[PDB]
Formats: structure tokens, C-alpha cells, sequence
RNA sequence: GACAGAUUGAUAGCUCUUUCUCGAUUCCGUGGGUGGUGGUGCAUGGCCGUUCUUAGUUGGUGGAGCGAUUUGUCUGGUUAAUUCCGAUAACGAACGAGACUCUGGCAUGCUAACUAGUUACGCGACCCCCGAGCGGUCGGCGUCCCCCAACUUCUUAGAGGGACAAGUGGCGUUCAGCCACCCGAGAUUGAGCAAUAACAGGUCUGUGAUGCCCUUAGAUGUCCGGGGCUGCACGCGCGCUACACUGACUGGCUCAGCGUGUGCCUACCCUACGCCGGCAGGCGCGGGUAACCCGUUGAACCCCAUUCGUGAUGGGGAUCGGGGAUUGCAAUUAUUCCCCAUGAACGAGGAAUUCCCAGUAAGUGCGGGUCAUAAGCUUGCGUUGAUUAAGUCCCUGCCCUUUGUACACACCGCC
């Protein structure tokens, strides 16, 4: 409603992910940081809401591929 | 060299812009009596930007 | 020496004065003294609001012209070696500096 | 070589005591920083200098209502032989560099 | 003297003051394409860099220019014999500044050209020059009775947000012909996002860089290491 | 004079909870917390309002002046 | 029980009574044909404010350390129809706050301070607030 | 370039004799300007307004069409939003949206702060019964502070963190998401910025931006004096105040915020505290490049204390009579204010129609802007703070898709 994502996180986070899936966790405020070191998003904001993903593609990985 | 003589010391007769020597909508505040367009000319320059 | 000095520092960007403001704490540090680190002032918002239309005409819309002026300073007590050191040097960008002599 | 004499011959000493003359456009100042011996506002300044660009003896700028009056190499010789000034004269721009 | 003038109305002043400079100069060193000043105060004195292109017409004979200008500023804003010195120095990179560029085409058709194949000679080099894009629109009367409106572009370009305010290059300068008055409005973007040298936050927001997983090689049997 | 109240209201449900916390107990100070949060009337819970600015073209934050209309 | 501990408006209630019963303050003449402040509309009916205000001029002295009679005329404020104008806010009589003041001074309940605007003095500290034990133990209401 | 009079308004030598000086200026032609808040916004620059904070716009490569063109750019679910996923002759890209900035709210978490506050102390006091109390002791404003307390509990402003549909339960093609609940600010606190592309929109009177045109000394060059822009049988447009007793005037108590201020480009403030006066005000004196002085900004509603009794009444408060102050060289054409005095229509508004969902409408002052003088104007700011929708396209107007179209000055058309 206010939030659907954008393609800025959409491609980002399952990128990450597609390099990452062994530093990644199904938690958020420790994959959030690691966020900051694989990579240079600019804001907090954005830094913040691409683990939105990061979580929702695991949740989804677990149950299936 | 005589006579051109009133109060040209308030009213509008006295303040007049600046920058083009226009004598309405003076932003009379804060110091810069430029006319209210002559700010949005030279107002990046001064020091006022538009935030919110 | 040993004399009351406040030195007041002015400016418009915050970031380019917290860089100075923080070499002179670190510049009386060095060389220590005292201080009582930087105050911190309501920062001043200069806030102008015209018409954006030249002319009459359209629906009024109005501009929010602003500037900051937030204002640092820092105690300290020196002789005048201390106070033109720290002075001279962290200058640069748009940042005036004023040096009180001794509590008034 | 108009005006009055008094006024308008110190303007042009002025001038050629100085590089350059700035001015204001107000003819209401009774005064002008440096020289104004006497009165001698813009007007007796800018009706001479305006005379001055017109037939080619100096050159403008205007830039926020003032005048920018800037002094021609041909003008050195129009106001010198105005001002009978030695013929080295040397105006201002005299200039030790480095 | 003792008037001390306020923390609110002084920096407005010296606002000001730089406002009334940037016009004379840019109004003055324009076919020398003066791309800025900054203004330099300091103890006794206030330096005042002039940043310009071709500093052989800013000096003039052996360095008069630059003394007009000195003693005219000397004599305007209220600075004593030797507390003034003017400071010409050549830009870096002239392709990348707008107003430079947007001079360069206010003198280039006054010279006597089309707008086409000028505008062009500016848009290809301002990009040729290291350019993330760039625009120029020349509105005006234009061979006709009738106002056209002219705008030919290339790259990349943002067109809202704060980043525009650090990284678009806007630059508005007018033309008077003998016909009428043209407008140029020459908008560069800037590349330093790729590198400044530390680029102003370097990011566009929207842009992401995720550096690569590099090394992670081996699962194996464990084994150990001792030093 | 209303708002002063809640403020005060708060206060001394605040400082009272913060009290029998930090050196008292926990047990009294969760009885209280509860006696309180269940009807906080923002006991505990600092209202996170704050008044809407005024945008030109209007009396108030929404409003607007009447559309003048042929 | 100090001026804050009794419900503060029946304070000046007794107070006014107080200088009244006292019989001595300074009652003057522009009295009867007085305004009250360019404020109101009309003429107070309680003849007798001065006492009831010099009451309250008095206690508020109190409550605040120093107060000239540009701060007395500020605090006794109210809206002002100007008409079919908007209210604006018109300070109080300077004229009958300055002399409540001067009549407070009379008693020697205030005096002037140090660094301008008047103060209460220990004398009418006193005075003021012996009859908020008085006012409290009047009886518990 | 001209000190007494005819005059004239003017002590304008602007002019009708007299003449006494500056003294190479002067004057008279010609061309040519120089302005002009003259003309033309269908001659233009910029700037603005808006179609339009509406979702839209564009290209590289493919694929379709000989080719204008077309797909990509979309049945459906979704979404504030061609925003996304997916079906998918398209694949992966770019501008707009979004991200961003400013802002607004959780941060007894940090860095600090005599230009904040201070806080509470330690309370060392003065201290008067300010008040409690026989007295110890206490409640409390004020101060005596200072400080070599101590600290940031609120104030301030720096770095920070956080909030991210993050968890769980529904619903959902079980994707994209939506809904409910948990912890808690629940995914939305409010602006600015705002594309392509437009429009004789507006602007030449914001521009020393200006095309051409006019005009150019008797000057539409600049002004002095006055006048007008204010005038009044009528018409409309934004405002305010009322219609009263959940209210009117009569006591009293008492809670800010954003600003703002002198000493400023040519002559000029902010104001604390003394007397005087009713008051306007007046007259004394004090701080103030200000987080210090105004200034615990000591407000109105509001809140509390008495009148009144539903009377066009005490609401209302127009229109005039008369005084007195102030600004201004000058207010006649009530300048602005005060003090008297007169004392109107309106007892809820006929036909219509805008405004908006949370700290929202409304009231309510207060700043700012406008200012010598001064606002019923706006733009901000709190303050008091509701009712109700939380959905639909029923009217008006907008987006896409399909379709029809003799319209393409686009239906305000064509005929």
C-alpha cells in the first residue's frame, strides 16, 4: 500500500544474495550490516530497506528454491 | 546645482532596488532592499536555498 | 600569561565548520591548557518567503528562500602564541571567526 | 573643456591621477569618494565621463547601477593635452609588478 | 567600526557583496569565460580568486587588467590600499563548467554562425570533454517572425531530487543580436560520481555498488596450520 | 493550560515507574506499569502528535481560500 | 501553607478584605471615573478593585522576584473589540497599577528593587500571607 | 552663472530694465541621441502560471511491418504511483514516479555547552512566618549568590541509532502483495525537488534583458504643487464581525513559538525600569551584532471569580457630533491612535457552491512579511481543539486499455 519495492532494491538485494547466500542469515539487524560491507548504498534509508528482500528471499529458499 | 528636494528620506522615494534601481515588492528586511525578483536572481549567490 | 579566551565560531556550513571547530579542540589539546568544548547556539534560520511569480499572475505560489547560521564556540586560556596559532590555521571555506580578549 | 570649470577640471585630474574611477549612478549625492573638492555628485562626474566614451576617450562597464569607468590608451593624450600634463605624465598604472 | 554587524545581517552582506562581484565579473572577463570566484578573506586582506580560462587577456599589458580590477574592487566594497589582491587562475577541465561553455556560445554565435552547427561544436565537446550527459536549449526568435525553441541533448541527465543541486552544472546566459535576444541554457551533468576524487557522495542514491564475493574458494577436508 | 496536564499526568506516572524500577523492585513495578497501560490515556507512552504546518494557499495546514469561481 | 498552597483566588478575596479592615492604604480620585484600561468597555462594578488588586499586585509580587509597572500593565490584559476589527491584546492602565504599586509602598508592603521593578518586602511578605494561614484555616472547604 | 520687486505657487534670473561676475564655459544649426512606469507579452530572453505532485515519457538491440510506424510500452493481480511479477517476439536499459533533501515526531543511549538550561543539589546561605509547625523539622516562591558543585533530568545542537510490512495469524495465482495482531513511531508526519511535451496563459510596469516601433525639448526626458488613483443610482470577487446565554459584559489565574529587533548604501530601531497623565500617550531615565537586553516573550481563546435574563438587549456594534494625542514639512481627501458623544442592519441568510480524514476542520491570539506613519492583507506559529468518510465513481474532472469517429483551430469540432 505505502510499500511495494523498487527496482533499485529489488535487483540489488537478489543480487547480494546470489553472491552472498553463505554470509546471509534469516535474521534482519545482522544481515542488514553486513549490507554495509559487501557493499556502498548511500542511504540509510535504502542501506535499511534492502534487507527487506535479503529476509524475503530467504524465508522463500528455505520453504523453496 | 540647486533644487530636487522633498523627504527622499522615508518613503519610496528614498529605498529603490539595488540591483536595477525598481521601486516596489522590496524586500525591505534583513538588510538587502532588493526588489522580491531581484532575490531569485541573486539569492544562490547570497546564501538563501530552498530547502523544504 | 594565562587569559579568558573565547573564540566564536560562525558559520553557514555545518560540516565545514565542525572540521574546524574540531581542530581547534584538537590543536589546544595538543598543546594543553583547558577549554570547556564546544557550545552549541539555536542555529538561526533566515527565512524569506516571495512570490515566485514575476509579475501578477498565475495561482499564488511562494518560494521558502532559506539560510542557516549556526553558531559553535569554545572557551579556552592561552598567551598569544596559542590564540594565533589556532587561529590562522582551520580557516578556508565560508567560516568567520571572532577572538574575544577576557569575559566581557 | 565645458561645465563647470572648477569641478569638472579637478574631474579630469581625477582621472588622470587614477587608473581607475568607479562612481555611482545617483545624482542626488552632493560628494563622491575622493576628490569632490566640492558637490560634484554623478552629474559634472558622469556628464563629463559620459562625454568621455562618446567621443572615445575612456570606456564602460555598468554592473548593478554605478558606471564603471574605465581610462582608454587615446584618452591619455586627450586629457594630458586637456590637463597641458608633462609628456611622460605617467597616469597610474605606473604598475611595479615582480 | 564598533558597529559589529549581525551574525543574521552581515552574512547576508558578505552574500552580497559576493553576489555584486560575480556579476561585474562575469559581466567583464565574459569573453575570457569566467567561470567563478571564491572568495578568499583573510588576516589584513581579502584574497579573491578569479576563476577563469584565458588568463592572457586578464592580465592584458603585462598585468594592467588585473590591476583595473584590484583598484575597482579596492574602490566599490571598501578595502585599503593592500587589502585586496586579485587572484587569476586558469579552470580545470573548462569543458565541464556550464557557464564557461554557455559563454563560449553566447560569443560563438554573436561571431556570426548558425545555431546548429555551433550548439553542436559545444555539446559534442562539453561531452568529448569526460561528461556523464548535457543539454543546451536555444529558445528565441530564430530566422522567423515567429519564437522557436531549440534544445538538442545527449547522455545521461537527472531531472529532480536534491542531487540535481550538487551535480547538474545550470547555466542560463542570454544573447543580444542584431536582430533580437536568444536565450542559451547550457545544464551539464557531472561524472565526478564515477570519481570527484571522493565524488560529493558519489551515489546517486538510486545507484547501489555491490562489490563482488572476490575470494571465497575451497570447502575441503578440514586440516590445520600452526606459526 | 490542557496540554500542561497530560504532561504532568505523564510525569508522575513516568518518574513513579522509574522509581520502584531502578532501585526498588520489578514486580511493583510492573503491577504499576500494568494498572497503568491498561488505560494508559498515554501514561507511559509519550503522544507522538505534533500540530501540522501551514502551507500557502490556505488558513490552515489543509484548507484552502475560497475558489473564487465565474 | 504559602500563597500557592491556598487556592490562590480566594486568596485576594481576604486580601482585599485585609486592606480594607485596615482601613489605610491610599484611596485616591480618578477612582470613581476610572477606565480600568482602554481594554475594557465599562466601568467595574465591585467599587472597590485597588484593594482587591492591589491585592493581587501585591501576592503576585510575590510569586515573581521584581516587576516594573510595564509588567503590571502586560499581565492585567484581554481581547479588544476594535469592532467589527479582529481583538488585539491592549496592555493594562499603566496610571492604576503604577499607583497600587506606590500605594502598596505607602503600607510598605513592596519597595523598589535593585536593578528597577518592584519587589514585596519582608513587612508585607507578612502582611500578604499571615491570612493564607488564615485562609487555609479559615476552614477546609 | 545674478543679493531688493512685477510677478509667480516658488527667495522658478523661468521670463519684461539693471546690470555687477565664471570666464572659453557659453549660445544657434545639423546630424544624432537619451531617456521614457511611452507603444507593442501574436517582435523576443529570463522568470513565472498551468495541461499537472496527474501517471506519464524515452530510447539500444531484437521481433512485426516496402514504409509512416509498431512491439518492447500488457489480458489479469497488484500498486500512492508502464510500481512489480507474470503471463510474455522480446531481452536487457534511460528520464519521470520512487530513492533524495529539508522537515516533523522514539531516543534517563554519546559529545558537550556561564550566549541554554540549568538540575538537582551541597544546599553553604539571606531570609522574612513567604508559609507549615511549641520547637526540632518541613512545603515553598524569591533571591546571595557566586563558584574553584555537578550535571545534562527538560534547553540547545553536533555525532548516532532506529522504523525497516521488520514478527505471527489470516486473506491473496498462495508470486507481487493486501488485510488483522505483537513488540512499538506499524508497512503512509508534511513540503521541496518534479520528465517528455506543450500553451499568442501572464509578465515589456521585477530586471542596465530587450526586438522593432513611437516620442524626443512645449519634450511621454526628471520633477514641484496640487489633484486623482479612495470618487457613486447599481453589479459581482476574495476577508472580518455578528447575530448571542455551551453566551454577553463585571472581578480574577495563568500556560509559547516561529520569529523579530538599534545602532541598517545615506538617516535612520528593538526596547527593559523611574515619574507625569485617564488614555492616546507624555515626560524620566536603563540592556541590546543579541540563546545575554526586550525576554520565566507572564495570551486569547482558554481557565477560573461575580452581572444579565432571552429584550435587535449589555449582542451587535455601523453611521455621524464633539474633544485630545501621535507620525509625519504637510492628513483637507474622518492618516494612525486615544478620550468622550450618536448610536445602525443582522434574531442564521433566497438561487447556488469549496474543504477536507488526525493533531485534521473550526476558534484563538501571536509573530513575520508589508511599515515614517500604520493594517480587515497575506505566510508562519503554536494554543484550544471537534463531528464524520476510511469508500465509491452517483455528479465534476484525470489516467490507462479496447473501440467507433466525415473531428486533427481536435466537439467551445465538423455539418
Amino acid at each position: 500500500m505505502g510499500r511495494v519495492r523498487t527496482k533499485t532494491v529489488k535487483k540489488a538485494a537478489r543480487v547480494i544474495i546470489e553472491k552472498y547466500y553463505t554470509r546471509l542469515g534469516n535474521d534482519f539487524h545482522t544481515n542488514k550490516r553486513v549490507c554495509e560491507e559487501i557493499a556502498i548504498i548511500p542511504s540509510k534509508k535504502l542501506r535499511n530497506k534492502i534487507a527487506g528482500y535479503v529476509t524475503h528471499l530467504m524465508k522463500r529458499i528455505q520453504r523453496g528454491p | 546645482g540647486f533644487y530636487w528636494s522633498h523627504p527622499r528620506k522615508f518613503g519610496q522615494g528614498s529605498r529603490s532596488c539595488r540591483v536595477c534601481s525598481n521601486r516596489h515588492g522590496l524586500i525591505r528586511k534583513y538588510g538587502l532592499n532588493m526588489c522580491r525578483q531581484c532575490f531569485r536572481q541573486y539569492a544562490k549567490d547570497i546564501g538563501f536555498i530552498k530547502l523544504d | 600569561a594565562i587569559h579568558r579566551i573565547r573564540i566564536t565560531l560562525t558559520s553557514r556550513n555545518v560540516k565545514s565548520l565542525e572540521k574546524v571547530c574540531a581542530d581547534l579542540i584538537r590543536g589546544a589539546k595538543e598543546k594543553n591548557l583547558k577549554v570547556k568544548g564546544p557550545v552549541r547556539m539555536p542555529t538561526k534560520t533566515l527565512r524569506i518567503t516571495t512570490r515566485k511569480t514575476p509579475c501578477g499572475e498565475g495561482s499564488k505560489t511562494w518560494d521558502r528562500f532559506q539560510m542557516r547560521i549556526p553558531k559553535r564556540l569554545i572557551d579556552l586560556h592561552s598567551p598569544s602564541e596559542i590564540v594565533k596559532q589556532i587561529t590562522s590555521i582551520s580557516i578556508e571555506p565560508g567560516v568567520e571567526v571572532e577572538v574575544t580578549i577576557a569575559d566581557a | 573643456m565645458l561645465m563647470p570649470k572648477k569641478n569638472r577640471i579637478a574631474i579630469y585630474e581625477l582621472l588622470f591621477k587614477e587608473g581607475v574611477m568607479v562612481a555611482k549612478k545617483d545624482v542626488h549625492m552632493p560628494k563622491h569618494p575622493e576628490l569632490a573638492d566640492k558637490n560634484v555628485p554623478n552629474l559634472h562626474v558622469m556628464k563629463a565621463m559620459q562625454s568621455l566614451k562618446s567621443r572615445g576617450y575612456v570606456k564602460e562597464q555598468f554592473a548593478w547601477r554605478h558606471f564603471y569607468w574605465y581610462l582608454t590608451n587615446e584618452g591619455i593624450q586627450y586629457l594630458r593635452d586637456y590637463l597641458h600634463l608633462p609628456p611622460e605624465i605617467v597616469p597610474a598604472t605606473l604598475r611595479r609588478s615582480r | 567600526m564598533a558597529v559589529q554587524i549581525s551574525k543574521k545581517r552581515k552574512f547576508v552582506a558578505d552574500g552580497i557583496f559576493k553576489a555584486e562581484l560575480n556579476e561585474f565579473l562575469t559581466r567583464e572577463l565574459a569573453e575570457d569565460g569566467y567561470s567563478g570566484v571564491e572568495v578568499r578573506v583573510t588576516p589584513t586582506r581579502t584574497e579573491i580568486i578569479i576563476l577563469a580560462t584565458r588568463t592572457q587577456n586578464v592580465l592584458g599589458e603585462k598585468g594592467r587588467r588585473i590591476r583595473e580590477l584590484t583598484a575597482v574592487v579596492q574602490k566599490r566594497f571598501g578595502f585599503p590600499e593592500g587589502s585586496v589582491e586579485l587572484y587569476a587562475e586558469k579552470v580545470a577541465t573548462r569543458g565541464l563548467c556550464a557557464i564557461a561553455q554557455a559563454e563560449s556560445l553566447r560569443y560563438k554565435l554573436l561571431g556570426g554562425l548558425a545555431v546548429r552547427r555551433a550548439c553542436y561544436g559545444v555539446l559534442r565537446f562539453i561531452m568529448e570533454s569526460g561528461a556523464k550527459g548535457c543539454e543546451v536549449v536555444v529558445s528565441g526568435k530564430l530566422r522567423g517572425q515567429r519564437a522557436k525553441s531549440m534544445k538538442f541533448v545527449d547522455g545521461l541527465m537527472i531531472h529532480s531530487g536534491d542531487p540535481v543541486n550538487y551535480y547538474v552544472d545550470t547555466a542560463v546566459r542570454h544573447v543580444l543580436l542584431r536582430q533580437g535576444v536568444l536565450g542559451i541554457k547550457v545544464k551539464i551533468m557531472l561524472p565526478w560520481d564515477p570519481t570527484g576524487k571522493i565524488g560529493p557522495k558519489k551515489p546517486l542514491p538510486d545507484h547501489v555498488s555491490i562489490v563482488e564475493p572476490k575470494d571465497e574458494i575451497l570447502p575441503t577436508t578440514p586440516i590445520s596450520e600452526q606459526k | 493550560h490542557v496540554a500542561q496536564i497530560y504532561a504532568i499526568r505523564q510525569s508522575i506516572s513516568k518518574a513513579l515507574v522509574a522509581y520502584y524500577q531502578k532501585y526498588v523492585d520489578e514486580a511493583s513495578k510492573k503491577e504499576i506499569k500494568d494498572i497503568l497501560i491498561q488505560y494508559d490515556r498515554t501514561l507511559l507512552v509519550a503522544d507522538p502528535r505534533r500540530c501540522e504546518s501551514k502551507k500557502f494557499g490556505g488558513p490552515g495546514a489543509r484548507a484552502r481560500y475560497q475558489k473564487s469561481y465565474r | 501553607v504559602t500563597v500557592k498552597d491556598v487556592n490562590q483566588q480566594e486568596f485576594v478575596r481576604a486580601l482585599a478584605a485585609f486592606l480594607k479592615k485596615s482601613g489605610k492604604l491610599k484611596v485616591p480620585e480618578w477612582v470613581d471615573t476610572v477606565k480600568l484600561a482602554k481594554h475594557k468597555e465599562l466601568a467595574p462594578y465591585d467599587e472597590n478593585w485597588f484593594y482587591t488588586r492591589a491585592a493581587s499586585t501585591a501576592r503576585h509580587l510575590y510569586l515573581r522576584g521584581g516587576a516594573g509597572v510595564g509588567s503590571m500593565t502586560k499581565i492585567y490584559g484581554g481581547r479588544q473589540r476594535n469592532g467589527v476589527m479582529p481583538s488585539h491584546f491592549s496592555r493594562g492602565s499603566k496610571s492604576v497599577a503604577r499607583r497600587v504599586l506606590q500605594a502598596l509602598e505607602g503600607l510598605k508592603m513592596v519597595e523598589k528593587d535593585q536593578d528597577g521593578g518592584r519587589k514585596l518586602t519582608p513587612q508585607g511578605q507578612r502582611d500578604l500571607d499571615r491570612i493564607a494561614g488564615q485562609v487555609a484555616a479559615a476552614n477546609k472547604k
